[PDB]
């Protein structure tokens, strides 16, 4: 926002004050369009002050005019004081008029306030403002009223005398006008003459309000607050000479008060706020004989920095710095002394935080004195490291953000050469913070603090190098600052291992673990900047944390462990070398001991079981991508069962990481497995490769689902030297899960992770055309496109929902892998039959109503269709589907959003192979439940039947695919009453108004002969109405249909339930209402009077004679008990 | 005597509960001086919820206002019962967010955060035994919605044993002409699902439309959308602030109309819906009562009921009316061979019973749903997500604070998740 | 209030810089308060109370004030004496019988406790006119050598012509830019 580019719309909204103040709704709309107007520049108000006169000048000739009513006066000072929120009164109220005609003008206005009107408040704020900006005049007051006697018999009051009357009313109100009252005041007393005449009476007032008031009575803490407000303004813009003979009174009732042990923040805040203002009026104001009510200030303000609030502990620290300033050098290092007790062991974290603010408070003056240094500075270094866990919450934030701000008034508390000497210490600290603190606002507290230390000092090692780069911008990403700020700020020798110790010492025993996680992220690349220092020192450091009691502690310090490893190993791997160069025997030695000093103290129980296993799984994944020197010894016996065994176990870990626990497992044994297990070149040993095969096939049939689940993605992670002559078991094994049994009905999750094991072990042994159980060749291709088309048409659905759809899922993402890779190796395995029913498949899927799945599939779809390289063979209308979805615009496509996708899948039916799938796909959409899903599928349908309406060959075609979709799903409650819906619109829309032409239509003598058959016997109301309005709807074709359908619709007005009597007859009444042709005008007002007289929800014996009478009009034969 | 601390943040929040704290106070019957006028023994039965105990009988709601600029924080100090609250209870800054979740989550937010748990603490220790944590706020701000988030996490991570209730409300296009509204709906939401027990989604549209068909309303402002609100949580809290032979626990509540940790979005109503001034029309039975509170007209929902799956119902009556007659209402609505049988009310309701009525009104009745339905209102956002996202539109306002666009990607996987195990559970077996 | 909030509180302070105009009446202390705008002074009426008049120049926010100079105007200097970051005395050099006032007057305003931390700069108004006396000699029955605690500086100018006042204002803008901050 560079300028006010609203000019024109306020202008309009002022100038409508005067048409719209009798107005209640206009007004609160122009009162909110004023507010959201003006809060578009709450951030930075500095640009509207060019504006500020002319508005308010426009507000002031509404209010200043004697024309101007009550309520037009109101909304302007509404206005007025909307503009005084957002700039603020201290600078609005400098251009308000103070010429010596605005002083009876405003008083008179104030004094026909009421104070009981709660709705006019803005009014009453407004006012006393107004009086306060014109107390400034440099005139007595006496000279403005003129003559008093002037009144025989009752004198007028004196205009400084109303004013007194005026503040001692608004002093004690519960509304925000008697904030007002404190700005007036402090403009009222500080004057000559209102100080030699009122001065002694509002101090008496005061001293009383404060003898008399309570912290408990509501209107005694009301009198409480105003008062101090009050007296604190008054001792802060009042002469010192006129109020130090009052300072000894006033805080000799202050104590006697009891405001510390009373139960108000607000209240101990001003408090303490009159305690420092009094303080200052002993003293003598300094440019850089101690009377005893200072030693008495000092002991009240240095009790307010161990307050439980933070509001009091700033105003503490406040006032501590203001009187540091104005004593002698002597006391301030006595005060400094005492401040400094604040940072002692017994003192809690709240204590702290008063002292820093203390600190910095003296060094913005530059109180502190050289001895000084050796002690503050040693505390500032553990002030920036305060982070500690009080029992589930955590503090250190207020802490460390007040480091910083002491650490930025040490730019100009100390010379160059005064604070040479702490260089070393506070330039690592600085950047250590700036760069791994939690939170953001001490991080960028910290890059302002260095950033003021580097220009006004500028003796930090590589201060401009390193302010460029960490700027206040370039540290708002927490990542950033971990993983690539840190190494350029390690890049020089000054900032490398401090940084590290500080990450292995306080980070790596974090208690959380998102941090631990970044921290040992940030330590890999670290690592490279240092591998010596990191392979010599760190390494032992992180190997004697493995064996900490803490969890916490434990899992950092193995997660670091794996990290170096890597590191050191990527970086060994450069100068082909092996690892053991860096890490020693003992430390190799040591790393072949974590995972038995862990399973033989029971660590792997608990809630910190799992974190514990994710901890040695990522580092037995990382050893193994070493190629560690583990080869032949025990100790890999031991990895491999602690995943074994993890894999049998996943239904103990939380359903929060559960997902991440199976993953890091399946990892690290392919790892493993990659690494461990190769007998030569090419070879596999024969024992393992059989025993641990025979294992996971045995336990694919173990009763509980999350092993099934594990061990199918355990197979679909072995490598492909393992399988070279055992494939024809394990594909036999995994198909023989993705099978649906009696027992495995709800068992959708071991079937979804087979599918995704065997696009995996398809993807590893690849093709090689001749060896079966080596290879996917054209002998063991059929067999897999055919258990993968198996779990196509999983629609399981239980108390869980719609489960199947999973299994879906890893169906459109398992038979995708799969054809990608024939048509990298053998296109010719690709046949045309599996390959259309593939896309007639995926067609269905992408036309579903579900908003994720759709998305999916239509990507899968895209990625099949979009494939060059080679291109895929036998792809039906391959062109056509190509010229519907060009490249260009699936960049932006929308496919979650059924407005941006049905549109685009109902075009499909125009070809013939997919009319069928497509809407047998869109149909459960188009009688479905969501609104919005059926609303687009209905306009998207219709968008692509109004091009085939008067075609009787495509319209024909369309009927009969439709027909043919519902008889193969006939009696099917999942597609029943979706198709019936999608019926009832159709036919409701009017899309086959040409086989109304004619009489008995091939179309319409089966429709309705197969809806009966569907609802013959049926209980589901939903079934029922669908049937009955698919029945009203049918009317309109002639013939013996029509017939059939007004008899159906008689036997329906009969039934069971009198909710499916009722609705029967009003739709009946709606039917006949539309079509005229169907019963003559000669007994066309005989129907509709027994319809809308006759109810048909009391007796049913009653209403079959009315019912019946209605089958002797329509002409309907009358049914009879069979 | 279980005591819930109230908490509002934001000017929306702030707004609606300085409505709803003025009218249970007519109900109750608090003079706004602070003491207690009313001649009902049931409104002192159970006044301690939402009331402490001071001198002289006064009574101190527990609310505790929170803000980043001052103006709201001083509309409601003068409003009509602003001297009811405690002065030492307004937490609040200059500055403000300006409309940026990032400004009112990571900067301002977690700078006034200690300020506000300072009050929050002090609330909370003058309590014999502390329920839960109630916040009313929006979603279509940055200040309101980012601190709400900030001090819900806060209360979490300081109190895991504490229940959390959230009256989010939902904005709308044709309420608010601003931007970058869903940005911020989507990162609430994306908070709200880890850290929240109960949301009940109040939309911005629907009660727009409500203002404008059913109060026949030339020009509806924030009066007529706010008294709905107020009226909505006065009837949700019924059996929370006066007696009655349900139980009125908060976790027992909670744990019944939380079956699922994911989708515990709950869409409020009432009937009769009235407007300001004109209040008492006519007294409806009891069938008619249960038929426009379940009717999606009197829903504060954008959402239809109908268009879902009723996981669970919560029915709430107010005025002179014994149990027994909700409970034959009841019961012959689902029986399939009467003649009340509807097809948007479940096999299993927990009805309510009160004898103290809302002012203007003789009788009245609250529904609380838990159906799939809300996932409706949880996609008319994700597209307006998809509008913005990958056009990086105003991106630079969010990363050059701090965020990331992995904050991003993970709020939308998140919402897509939810999206996707509604419209999958709303598709189980009616067993 | 965070660190990254105070220092924003900073520079708004820093930004916005406050100049007290003072001397006996008839200087010509609305006159150059209006040259330096680019209004017009010949419309210029005696002020019976006081001004303000908030300019922006070289990046700073001057707030000018402008108080009477009349004795019972002089009764209520004091109520100006806060947050002020200059002071500018205006001084008749054309009037060579009142010269022991304003040299009485200066000495006052300097014992002051709260204008200690300010810059002082002295304009010898009305220099075209015949009898108006040099900078020399005016920096003599002021006493202005005599001042230490002060920053001081005095140069001769002509409201009417608007002749080396901005080199005055420029010279006092850097000396208050020159310190870093300001008591309280
Ligand atoms: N129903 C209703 N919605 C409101 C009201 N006030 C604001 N809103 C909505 O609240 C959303 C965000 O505005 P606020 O909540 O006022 O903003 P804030 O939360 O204080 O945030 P900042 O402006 O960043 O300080 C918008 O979509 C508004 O339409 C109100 O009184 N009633
Ligand atoms: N010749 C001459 N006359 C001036 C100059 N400045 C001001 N005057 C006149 O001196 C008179 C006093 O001016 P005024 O500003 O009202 O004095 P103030 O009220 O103390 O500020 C006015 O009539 C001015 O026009 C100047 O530089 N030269
Ligand atoms: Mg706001
Ligand atoms: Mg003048």
């Amino acid at each position: 926002l560079e300028a006010f580019g609203e000019s024109a719309e306020t202008r309009a909204l002022l100038g409508r004050l005067r048409e719209v103040h009798g107005g209640g709704a206009e007004r609160e709309v122009a009162l909110e369009r004023f507010r959201v107007i003006m809060d578009k520049y709450q951030e930075q108000p500095h640009l509207l002050d060019p504006h500020l006169e002319w508005m308010m000048n426009l507000l002031l000739d509404i209010v200043q005019d004697q024309t101007s009513p009550a309520s037009l006066v109101h909304l302007a000072f509404k206005f007025l004081y909307i503009i005084t929120k957002v700039r603020g009164y201290k600078t609005f109220l400098r251009l308000f008029p103070h010429e010596v005609a605005d002083v009876e003008p405003v008083l008179d206005l104030v004094t026909i306030q009421n104070p009981k009107d709660h709705e006019a408040w803005e009014t009453r704020y407004m006012l006393l403002l107004w009086l306060s900006v014109t107390c400034l005049i440099p005139f007595d007051f006496s000279r403005l009223d003129g003559n008093l006697l002037t009144q025989p018999g009752q004198a007028r009051m004196s205009i400084m005398d109303r004013i007194l009357q005026i503040a001692e009313s608004y002093l004690i109100v519960s509304d925000k006008a008697r904030d007002a009252a404190a700005v007036l005041v402090s403009r009222f007393i500080t004057r000559p003459d209102v100080k030699q005449s009122k001065m002694a009476e509002f101090l008496d007032w005061s001293l009383c309000n404060l003898a008399r008031s309570s912290f408990q009575t509501m209107q005694g803490v009301i009198t409480m607050d105003g008062t101090l407000q009050a007296l604190a303004q008054i001792f802060k813009h009042g002469k010192r000479e006129d109020c130090l003979p009052y300072a000894a009174t006033v805080l000799r009732c202050l104590d006697g008060c009891r405001l510390p042990e009373s139960n108000q923040t607000l209240l101990r805040k001003l408090g303490v706020k009159l305690v420092q203002r009094l303080g200052l009026t002993f003293l003598k104001p300094k440019v850089a004989d101690v009377p005893e009510g200072v030693e008495r200030v000092i002991e009240q303000l240095l009790v307010g920095l161990k307050d439980k609030d933070t509001v009091v502990r700033w105003s503490a620290a406040k006032g501590i710095g203001r009187m540091a300033g104005r004593l002698p050098r002597a006391l301030a290092d006595d005060v400094v002394g005492s401040v400094l007790d604040c940072f002692s062991f017994q003192e809690t974290d709240k204590a702290w935080h008063g002292g820093c603010l203390a600190l910095a408070e003296l060094g913005r003056r530059g109180l502190l004195l050289p001895s000084r240094l050796v002690d503050v500075v040693a505390v500032i270094l553990k002030a920036l490291t305060y982070d500690e866990k009080r029992g589930a919450c955590s503090v250190g934030t207020n802490v460390r953000d007040a480091a910083c701000y002491v650490c930025w008034a040490f730019a100009r508390a100390y010379e160059p050469q005064e604070l040479k000497p702490f260089v070393t210490a506070i330039s690592s600290a600085l950047v250590i913070a700036a760069v791994f603190d939690r939170d953001i606002n001490c991080r960028r507290a910290a890059s302002a603090a260095f950033q003021e230390n580097v220009g006004r000092q500028g003796t930090f090692p590589h201060g401009i190098d390193i302010l460029t780069t960490a700027d206040y911008f370039a540290v708002g990403n927490r990542s950033n600052c971990f993983l690539v700020i840190s190494v350029f700020i390690a890049g020089f020798p000054e900032y490398t291992q401090p940084m590290i110790d500080h990450l292995v010492t306080m980070k790596i025993s974090h208690w959380d673990g998102v941090i631990r996680e970044l921290a040992a992220r940030a330590l890999h690349n670290l690592a490279q900047q240092a591998p010596e220092f990191s392979a010599t020192q760190v390494f032992p450091r992180l190997l004697s944390m493995t064996l900490s009691p803490d969890l916490h502690m434990r899992h950092g310090s193995i997660l670091a462990c794996a990290e170096v490893a890597y590191a050191l190993y990527k970086l060994a791997a450069q100068e082909n070398r092996p690892v053991t160069d860096h890490l020693d025997e003992q430390a190799v030695q040591g790393l072949k001991q974590i995972h038995q000093q862990l399973y033989d103290r029971q660590l792997y129980r608990g809630l910190g079981g799992q974190l514990m296993r994710q901890a040695v799984c990522v580092l037995i994944e990382k050893l193994s991508l070493s190629k560690m020197p583990f080869r032949g010894d025990t100790v890999i016996d031991g990895w491999q069962w602690l995943i074994n065994d993890t894999l049998r176990h996943l239904h103990l870990i939380s359903s929060h990481s559960r997902q991440q626990m199976k993953d890091a497992a399946v990892s690290a044994l392919a790892a493993l497995c990659s690494e461990y297990y190769m007998k030569e070149p090419g070879e596999a040993d024969p024992a393992i490769q059989e025993e641990l095969i025979t294992q996971y096939l045995a336990e694919l049939r173990n009763p509980e689902e999350m092993t099934r689940c594990g061990f199918s993605l355990a197979l679909g992670a072995l490598p492909g030297f393992l399988l070279k002559g055992r494939l024809q078991q394990v594909l036999t094994g995994l198909r023989a899960v993705t099978h649906t049994s009696p027992e495995d009905v709800s068992f959708a999750e071991s079937r979804r992770d087979g599918l995704k094991a065997i696009a995996r072990i398809c993807q590893t042994v690849g093709v090689k055309a001749g060896a079966p159980d080596e290879a996917v060749c054209g002998e063991n291709v059929s067999q897999i496109y055919c258990a993968l088309l198996g779990c196509m048409d999983d629609y399981t659905t239980d108390s869980r929902g719609d489960v199947g759809t999973w299994v879906r899922k890893a169906a459109m993402t398992s038979l995708m892998d799969l054809t990608l890779l024939l048509a990298r190796s053998q296109p010719e395995l690709i046949e045309a039959h599996t390959c259309e029913r593939i896309m007639c498949c995926v067609a269905q899927q992408a036309s579903e109503k579900i908003d994720r799945f759709r998305a999916h599939a239509a990507s899968v779809f895209l990625t099949l269709l979009h494939f060059d390289s080679p291109p895929i063979p036998h792809v039906p209308h391959r062109g056509e589907l190509e010229k519907l979805f060009p490249r260009s615009d699936v960049a932006s496509v929308n496919w979650s959003a059924p407005s941006q996708a049905f549109p685009r899948i109902t075009q499909l039916l125009g070809l013939p192979t997919y009319r069928y799938h497509v809407l047998l796909g869109l149909v459960v959409s188009l009688g479905g439940l969501t609104e919005s899903t059926i609303r687009h599928s209905t306009q998207s349908l219709f968008e692509y039947m109004k091009g085939i309406q008067s075609d009787p060959q495509a319209l024909g075609s369309f009927s009969g695919t439709l027909l043919q979709i519902f008889e193969d799903n006939l009696l099917n409650e999942r597609v029943s009453v979706p198709l019936l819906k999608t019926l009832d619109h159709v036919l409701t829309h009017g899309c086959f108004d040409i086989f109304t032409t004619e009489e008995d239509h091939p179309f319409a003598v089966k429709l309705l002969a197969l809806c009966k058959k569907e609802i013959k016997n049926s209980k589901d109301i939903q079934k029922l109405l669908s049937g009955i309005a698919v029945f009203c709807e049918m009317v309109q074709f002639p013939g013996d249909v029509r017939r059939q359908a007004l008899l159906q619709l008689c036997l329906l007005l009969c039934h069971r339930f009198p909710l499916i009597r009722k609705t029967t007859a009003s739709q009946v009444y709606e039917t006949l209402l539309t079509y005229s042709d169907v019963v003559g005008a000669d007994v066309l007002d005989e129907v509709v009077t027994v319809l809308s007289d006759t109810a048909w929800d009391a007796e049913l014996a009653v209403v079959r004679e009315q019912r019946n009478r209605l089958c002797d009009l329509l002409g309907v034969p009358r049914p009879q008990l069979v | 005597m279980r005591e819930i601390v109230h908490i509002q943040a934001g000017q929306c929040g702030n707004q609606i509960g300085a409505k709803f704290w003025e009218v249970i106070s007519d109900e109750h019957g608090i003079d706004p001086t602070g003491t207690y006028h009313g001649d009902s023994d049931l409104q002192l039965d159970r006044i301690s919820v939402y009331y402490n105990e001071a001198t002289g009988g006064k009574y101190v709601p527990r609310a505790i206002l929170v803000d980043l600029e001052p103006g709201t924080m001083d509309s409601v100090r003068s409003g009509p019962f602003g001297q009811i609250f405690r002065p030492d209870n307004f937490v609040f800054g200059q500055s403000g967010a300006g409309n940026n979740w990032a400004k009112g989550h990571y900067t301002e937010g977690a700078e006034l955060v200690d300020s506000v748990l300072d009050v929050v603490r002090k609330e909370a220790e003058s309590c014999d035994c502390l329920q839960g944590f109630q916040l009313t706020h929006s979603l279509g701000g940055g200040t309101g919605s980012g601190m709400g988030t900030l001090l819900i996490s806060k209360i979490r991570e300081e109190y895991p044993d504490r229940i959390m209730n959230t009256f989010s409300v939902v904005p709308s296009p044709k309420v608010s002409d601003t931007v970058v509204e869903p940005y911020n709906a989507t990162l609430s939401v994306h908070q709200l699902v880890e850290n929240t027990d109960e949301t009940y989604c109040i939309d911005n549209e629907a009660l727009y439309d409500i203002c404008f068909r059913t109060l026949k309303l030339t020009t509806p402002t924030y009066g007529d959308l706010n008294h709905l609100v107020s009226a909505t949580m006065s009837g949700v809290t019924t059996c929370l602030r006066f007696p009655g032979q349900l139980n009125a626990d908060l976790r027992k509540l909670a744990v019944n109309m939380v079956p699922f940790p994911r989708l515990h979005f709950f869409m409020p109503g009432f009937a009769p819906l009235t407007s300001r001034g004109s209040q008492q029309y006519r007294a409806l039975t009891v069938p008619e009562l249960t038929q426009q509170v379940f009717d999606a007209k009197n829903m504060m929902a954008a959402c239809d009921p109908r268009h879902g799956r009723y996981l669970t119902v919560a029915a709430v009556f107010r005025g002179r009316m014994s149990m027994k007659e909700v409970d034959e209402q009841m019961l012959n609505v689902q029986n399939k061979n009467s003649s009340y049988f509807v097809e948007w009310i479940p096999n299993n309701v927990k009805t309510a019973v009160c004898d103290i009525p809302p002012r203007g009104l003789k009788m009245a009745v609250t529904f609380i749903g838990n159906s799939t339905a809300i996932q409706e209102l949880f996609k008319r956002i994700s597209e307006q997500f998809t509008a913005m996202f990958r056009r990086k539109a105003f991106l630079h306002w969010y990363t050059g604070e701090g965020m990331d666009e992995m904050e991003f990607t993970e709020a939308e996987s998140n919402m897509n998740d939810l999206v996707s195990e509604y419209q999958q559970y709303q598709d189980a077996t009616a067993e | 209030m965070g660190l990254l909030t105070i220092l924003k509180k900073m520079k708004q302070k820093e930004r916005e810089l406050r100049l007290l105009m003072l001397g006996l009446d008839n200087a010509g202390k609305t006159t150059i308060l209006k040259k330096f705008n680019g209004e017009d002074i010949d419309t210029i009426s005696p002020t019976l109370g006081f001004n303000i008049k908030t300019l922006e120049h070289r990046g700073f926010k001057l707030n000018i004030w402008d108080v009477g100079g009349q004795k019972s105007l002089r009764s209520y200097w004091r109520n100006y004496f806060e947050s002020t970051d200059g002071l500018i005395w205006v001084v008749d050099s054309a009037d060579r019988q009142r010269m022991q006032d304003c040299q009485r007057e200066l000495q006052s305003l300097l014992v002051e406790e709260r204008l200690a931390g300010a810059t002082l700069l002295i304009f010898a108004n009305k220099q075209d006119l015949p009898g108006a006396l040099s900078s020399n000699a005016i920096r003599e029955v002021l006493e202005l050598d005599s001042i230490r605690s002060h920053h001081w500086c005095i140069q001769g100018c002509s409201a009417v012509t608007g002749e080396n006042l901005l080199p005055g204002i420029d010279w006092l803008l850097d000396d208050i830019s020159s310190r870093i901050f300001t008591a309280d």
